């Protein structure tokens, strides 16, 4: 959870820096600094996270979460039955 | 006896590899297989028992052609098959039964990898007649042994991608074991509630 | 996505995987892939870290003062901890004698 | 006062300890649980402070075999000469499969805890549990079992110490929340090795990326937990089965035989009547599952609760990240 | 004589207490405060309210269903017995909701229902599961009467589930434990007949022991037999009204079957054409937009010659159970096939399962309390 | 006793038994009885064979639909020339066609209406109406694509979750009964620890 | 209730002056006819909508035409509702319940 909440912090300090790299051009001139340096970093970044953008992706992504959630659910189902057999023996 | 056990137990062991309740059909075949699997060096088979154990390993891999060469060699012919008054009828029947049940062990073992299969390629791969192949697959589907649908215009078998993952199989085996633990806790609860049962049943039913 | 495609426990070929999405991919990518962009180019980071440097200098500066006291205090802890804590675990193990010879006196 | 029960405080494990643990990280004892070292410390403010460890190696070829204590004696003198003293107040086995307190680890602990009651037993759990939660699992043994000391035998003192009903979901202490005061030097290295030599910092941090993408982490966790836990579940069920049958199902038959006698013969015994109930081994409450096994129900719920969590995080991140 | 020695001594003791109810609740603070202190259970004080809900209703139902003329029972109770207790200021406890839901029960048997609005509005105090399950009992029945089949069927599901986290324990559903089982079973069975090609929520509500028998009932009802119209309606009547006691069955007194003419024949009109709505939907809607092949295939299926196939077809689309359009030039029938949803059970279970863990972990820590 | 007499002395009576099962008016009785009929026909297939028994064997043992359809045409000649079966001809052919079709629809996900029209000796439009009636009567989840001339059967894949729910439904009810019985037993034990002294004080007023 | 509107206006006896004596009753039932027309028709024929409302003339139908904004279409039906506007499905779309489920599974 600390790796999570410094996660979006990176994206926030990214939002700070990409502003400054845009703003360099906005004021007078600049942005060599992101012409094809950070411009190539960011194309790579969006080719990683998220993936490409159809809606077949979105449904497969959902079906994967529905599977992961069903597995995470089944882990709590097993916690419940780890309990119930542990309990009747104690009775 | 061992060939009759091989043809019954290997399709059953392939289909039920995932199940916790392994019902051994032959205790003697399971003993002989465990003796052959305990030899650290397995040579080419010389004994009639080693040939049927080598054929049983090939038949779990779905290769009927190495199964056939271990069961129908010159050594096994002169030792077993030439003792029959009709050697060639029992040979052709046994080849056909190795093809028919190796198609089943192949389907049970490799279903997980196939999205669709044509009956034409199964006819060519197993050297079996298309009506026989269709009748076997139809019977596996009717027995709930194979999670597949049969497309009649294309003669393709389309698998249902409903096969449980190794984690889903461990969860299914755990659900069966939890059901068995509940069934046994209920039995123990009845034996406890039955008391101590000795003092409260002697005043209702003259 | 499964390891059925990948060959599950061993390649036999040159590593050329295409990109696939698995649990904690988009999570930990968004953590670090965005981090790197703010590390490698940046006019905002290095100043902050040069002032983090200054808070790091400050802590060693506070430390060298405390180190000089820990040179007195932990010296007095270290030497005594050889005696006292040994004498304590002595009495832990010597109690088993006191358990034994006392209980013998009962009967 | 967060301090522990009746001889000891909490524990604090100084960072230079845990550095020395991750040096013998998870090898020299991978598939075998090997006690990888003793935790040497001292009593500090509201806690112990493990300030140094030295590792205990063994004959690890592919099985573990205990060796001469010529190692430990010479090495605890080696500590004593430059540093403090032999002050072993615990121990750490990392080791094998996300945090699990085995019956053997409970027994080795029982010998350790009764001898020196200033103790915890650490279980240092790195990336193997998918890292994951409770990387440092402390756990000391209930002083109740150090008062109903040895031994939990199968029929007497299984039942009797089950009826005393000492804890087996027993409390585990927190380990860090504070300045250890050897933060000092390693603080000074942070400014050096960040920005202007962030090679080895970024190397460690980008380990995260490949904790997600590749081969079957949560999958393999849930796989090993599909096998580990069903093993334990089946064991309790067939253990409970046979004992509950000796408890009730056998009483059922023999008391219905006691019917036939008519519960008394006046001229002579009553041999048959006497020789009903003649002991089977469990009369009630087989203890080593009820205590030590149940410490691992707790650990199996923990592994499940661990493997779940990082899943929960992805199920937020995945949906959300693509939602833009 | 022993019959009406018991009956008359209930009412006369309730008419006694009715004055004490009105006297204590409104104004005498110190008498209420004195009653808070002395016992270890305020359960004795509260039970007597809705204890007299169902016992008084029994005794008044007897007097109702014995005297059918020169009505003494129904205006005495309606004016004095009910409204005096409820309309004026509530007692400060759950007693305010108890007297409310006692009144809601009394109001339910009478077929005058429209103030279900303001009874919910005066349920200001928090919905304890005790009061909440008994609210949804009647509120679902109110929706069943409103011809809101899709709403009422959900409301019956939760109250039959037995993971509304009931624990009872000390006699707050006593001697009618399985009435809550069989009435929710029965009234849900009627709603399934009307609509269902939607839920796919009947899995949660009713267990497979009963789903199997009630499943085939609906099919046998709508498709091929009016037999199920009889046996369903037999079981439905004691549960629809809830007449707590039927009077002594004998031919020498009449007196009882005369109220049961109205009571029963009132519910005849309900299930009559609402059932015949079902068979129209029963035939699965095979092709969503029907050309000449399927429209004639369905008009061969509706009724035969000649006279008046189209009329009857277009009468029945109106009701609620079709949405469609006619085209003139094409001659085409285009229609709406709507479906429900697969899994809604798992995510509702994720807390329910954790209650099996919870009260597991808790109850053994109450045993771990005692034998330690 | 009568089944043993048929199997031992008069296996030719299986013709009349098979015809009586196929021509039965109750569709539920017909489906239930057919499973036991098929076992008896298969046991006697070495002693007795005719087009009527072989029709059932082809359809329910061999799943040979083309053999079963050929045997159905041969059955018409047998039924017309049998003294006892002549009155059952129409009822037999109609119900036998329904059985071929119901079995075909359970195995095949996609069925050509044209192949069906040829097998029924009907026009494609009459075959389509006959399929709609069969789907209604059998409660099959099927979609007719009249433009493509195909009947697509719905995948009644019983979800693995639904099989788990059915197997665990008895376990959940047993667990809930066990929990209620434990809770009743605990509440009976806790009520026995209430000390009897508290009932004495109410005697003074 | 069974919505046999054709049979309703046939069934009427016109010698019962009480049914004339209820003010706005003759139009109220017509307004309920057209109310359910809007819920379950996408179009209706000009002759058809007339007959349901008691065999209306061309001029009488102008009121009912104008009432819900309905108007003529080519050859020659009266528009009632758009096809997508009538149906209103609320079917399969859920499994978006992530937020609550993770809020309860938070600890």
């Amino acid at each position: 959870s600390d790796l999570q909440q410094v996660g979006g912090a990176s994206a926030r300090i990214q939002d700070a820096l990409s502003t400054v790299l845009q703003y360099a051009e906005d004021v007078l001139s600049g942005k060599v600094s992101a012409d094809n340096t950070v411009g190539r970093f960011l194309m790579s970044l969006v080719n990683q996270v998220p993936k490409i953008v159809p809606d077949d992706f979105e449904t497969m992504l959902n079906s994967n979460i529905n599977d992961l959630l069903m597995v995470t659910y089944l882990a709590n189902l097993t916690q419940s039955q780890i309990a119930l057999n542990e309990k009747l023996v104690n009775l | 006896y061992l060939v009759s056990a091989m043809l019954l137990e290997i399709p059953y062991m392939a289909a039920h590899e995932s199940d916790a309740r392994r019902r051994m059909i032959s205790k003697q075949f399971h003993h002989q297989l465990r003796v052959g699997e305990r030899q650290p060096l397995l040579g080419p088979p010389e004994s009639m028992r080693e040939h049927v154990v080598a054929a049983s390993k090939a038949m779990k891999m779905g290769d009927w052609k190495t199964c056939h060469s271990f069961i129908i060699n010159e050594k096994m012919n002169g030792k077993v098959w030439d003792l029959f008054p009709e050697a060639d009828k029992v040979r052709t029947m046994l080849v056909r039964k190795i093809q028919e049940e190796s198609l089943r062990t192949y389907l049970f073992t490799y279903s997980s990898v196939y999205d669709s299969i044509s009956m034409e390629t199964l006819s060519d791969m197993f050297e079996l007649d298309l009506p026989t192949v269709h009748s076997i697959i139809s019977k596996m589907i009717i027995n709930e042994e194979l999670m597949a649908s049969l497309d009649q215009p294309t003669q393709t078998v389309v698998m249902h991608r409903t096969e449980p993952t190794a984690q889903q199989n461990l969860a299914l085996q755990l659900a069966e074991k939890l059901g068995s633990l509940v069934e046994n806790n209920e039995r123990v609860f009845d034996h406890k509630q039955g008391t101590y049962g000795g003092y409260f049943r002697d005043q209702k039913d003259g | 996505y499964a390891t059925r495609e990948d060959a599950p426990i061993g390649p036999h070929l040159q590593s050329m995987p295409s990109e696939q999405i698995r649990n904690q991919l988009t999570a930990m990518s968004s953590v670090l892939a965005k981090a790197l962009e703010v590390i490698k180019p940046a006019h905002i980071l290095q100043e902050k870290e040069e002032q983090h440097q200054l808070a790091v200098t400050a802590y060693l500066k506070n430390s060298r003062k405390e180190h000089q006291r820990i040179l007195a205090r932990r010296q007095t802890i270290e030497e005594r901890k050889e005696r006292l804590e040994s004498l304590n675990i002595q009495r832990e193990k010597e109690e088993l004698e006191q358990r034994e010879a006392e209980l013998q006196k009962v009967r | 006062g967060g301090s522990g029960d009746s001889a000891v405080k909490q524990v604090q494990i100084d960072g230079l300890v845990v550095l020395k643990i991750i040096k013998h990280y998870q090898e020299e004892g991978q598939g075998t649980e090997v006690v990888q070292g003793v935790l040497l410390g001292l009593v500090v403010e509201d806690r112990l402070e493990i300030t140094n460890c030295f590792p205990f190696p063994q004959h690890t070829e592919d099985d573990a075999d205990f060796d001469e204590v010529q190692y430990q004696m010479e090495m605890m003198r080696s500590l004593r000469h430059v540093n403090i003293d032999h002050l072993h107040v615990g121990w750490y086995q990392s080791t094998y499969y996300g945090s699990f307190v085995t019956r053997a680890l409970l027994d080795s602990q029982f010998s350790y805890q009764h001898a020196i009651e200033e103790s915890v037993v650490l279980i240092y759990d790195p990336i193997k549990t998918a890292q994951g939660s409770l990387s440092l699992k402390a756990y000391r043994l209930t002083p109740k079992l150090m008062e109903v000391c040895k031994e939990k035998d199968f029929s007497p003192e299984a039942l009797k110490k089950a009826n005393i009903t000492f804890e087996h979901m027993f409390e585990e202490v927190p380990i860090v929340i504070k300045n250890s005061h050897l933060i000092n030097v390693l603080m000074w290295e942070l400014e050096k090795k960040s920005a202007v030599a962030d090679k080895h910092e970024l190397l460690s941090l980008a380990s995260s990326n490949h904790l997600g993408k590749n081969l079957q982490l949560l999958m393999d966790r849930v796989d090993e937990m599909s096998q580990d836990i069903v093993k334990y579940n089946t064991y309790m069920r067939n253990t409970s089965k046979q004992q509950q049958q000796k408890h009730q199902y056998q009483q059922r038959r023999q008391q219905e035989n006691m019917q036939r006698q008519s519960r008394g013969e006046p001229p002579l015994p009553e041999e048959d009547l006497s020789k009903l109930f003649k002991p089977p081994q469990p009369p009630a409450r087989m203890d080593s599952l009820l205590i030590a096994g149940q410490i691992n129900t707790y650990c199996q719920n923990i592994k499940e609760f661990t493997a779940q969590n990082l899943g929960k995080l992805f199920m937020a991140q995945a949906l959300q990240e693509y939602n833009n | 004589q022993w019959l009406w020695d018991i009956i008359d001594e209930f009412i006369y003791q309730f008419q006694s207490f009715s004055q004490y109810r009105c006297k204590t609740a409104k104004k005498s603070e110190e008498e209420i405060d004195f009653l808070r202190s002395n016992p270890k259970i305020w359960n004795v004080h509260s039970v007597l309210n809705v204890l007299h809900s169902l016992v008084d209703k029994s005794n008044i139902n007897r007097q109702l269903e014995v005297y059918t003329s020169g009505g003494d029972p129904e205006s005495v109770a309606g004016e004095y017995g009910r409204h005096s207790l409820y309309k004026m200021l509530g007692y400060f406890s759950l007693v305010g909701l108890l007297r409310l839901h006692s009144l809601l029960g009394d109001y339910y048997q009478a077929i005058k229902v429209l103030e279900n609005i303001e009874l919910n509005k005066k349920s200001m105090y928090s919905r304890v599961p005790e009061c909440q399950v008994t609210t949804y009992y009647y509120v679902g029945f109110a929706y069943l009467m409103m011809r809101r089949y899709q709403d009422a069927i959900r409301v019956f599901a939760n109250i039959l589930l037995y993971i509304q986290r009931t624990k009872s324990m000390f006699q707050r559903t006593t001697y009618k434990y399985e009435m809550i089982n069989k009435q929710n079973e029965q009234m849900h069975a009627l709603l399934a007949i009307a609509l269902t090609m939607y839920p796919m929520r009947i899995d949660e509500s009713i267990h497979l022991q009963l789903r199997e028998k009630y499943g085939d009932k609906m099919l046998r009802m709508q498709k091929g037999d009016p037999q199920v119209y009889e046996e369903l309606f037999s079981y439905s009547c004691p549960k629809f009204l809830s007449p707590v006691v039927p009077n002594y069955d004998s031919v020498h007194p009449n007196y009882h079957k005369e109220p049961f003419l109205q009571q029963l024949k009132v519910f005849s009109d309900e299930v009559q054409q609402q059932a015949q709505l079902s068979t129209i939907r029963s035939f699965l809607k095979l092709y969503t937009t029907m050309p000449v092949a399927k429209l004639a295939g369905f008009l061969d299926l509706t009724e035969q010659e000649f006279r008046i196939q189209l009329l009857v077809f277009k009468h029945k689309m109106k009701n609620l159970v079709w949405t469609s359009g006619i085209s003139a030039l094409d001659g085409e029938f285009q229609s709406a096939s709507e479906v429900d949803f697969y899994i809604d059970k798992d995510m509702i279970h994720i807390a329910d399962t954790k209650v099996a863990r919870r009260y597991g972990d808790f109850f053994i820590r109450q045993i771990h309390k005692f034998e330690e | 006793q009568y089944l043993n007499a048929i199997q031992t002395m008069c296996p030719h009576i299986l013709r009349y038994l098979t015809t009586a099962v196929i021509t039965n008016k109750d569709v539920r009785k017909r489906r239930q009885v057919l499973k036991d009929l098929v076992k008896v026909i298969q046991q006697e297939s070495y002693t007795y064979k005719d087009p009527i028994t072989e029709f059932v064997e082809c359809l329910y043992v061999n799943f040979d639909f083309d053999g079963a359809q050929k045997k159905l045409r041969e059955c018409e000649s047998v039924l017309v020339n049998d003294f006892f079966l002549v009155a059952c001809l129409e009822d037999f052919i109609e119900n036998a066609r329904l059985f071929i079709f119901e079995t075909f629809c359970r195995i095949h996900q996609c069925i050509s209406i044209n192949m069906l029209a040829d097998k029924l000796n009907m026009t494609p439009e009459e075959a389509e109406r006959w399929i709609v009636n069969l789907i209604r009567n059998a409660r099959l989840d099927a979609k007719i694509d009249s433009k493509l001339g195909h009947v697509v059967m719905g995948n009644n894949a019983v979800s693995p979750y639904q099989q788990v729910i059915e197997k665990t439904k008895s376990l959940s009810f047993r667990s809930q009964m066990l929990a209620m019985n434990i809770e009743k037993k605990l509440n009976q034990n806790s009520r026995s620890e209430a000390p009897n002294w508290a009932t004495q004080d109410s005697g003074f007023y | 209730e069974t919505c046999h509107f054709q049979a309703f206006w046939q069934a009427l006896d016109e010698n019962m002056d009480l049914l004339e004596g209820i003010t706005g009753f003759e139009d109220s039932v017509r307004k309920f006819i057209c109310h359910v027309v809007g819920i379950t028709y996408q179009h209706i024929d000009r002759w058809l909508l007339a007959e349901m409302l008691g065999d209306l003339t061309d001029s009488q139908l102008k009121m009912w035409m104008s009432k819900y904004g309905w108007s003529a279409d080519e050859s020659g039906q009266i528009f009632i509702c758009s096809q997508e506007e009538s149906i209103k499905p609320k079917n399969i779309v859920e499994k978006i319940d992530f937020d609550s489920v993770s809020s309860i599974m938070a600890s």
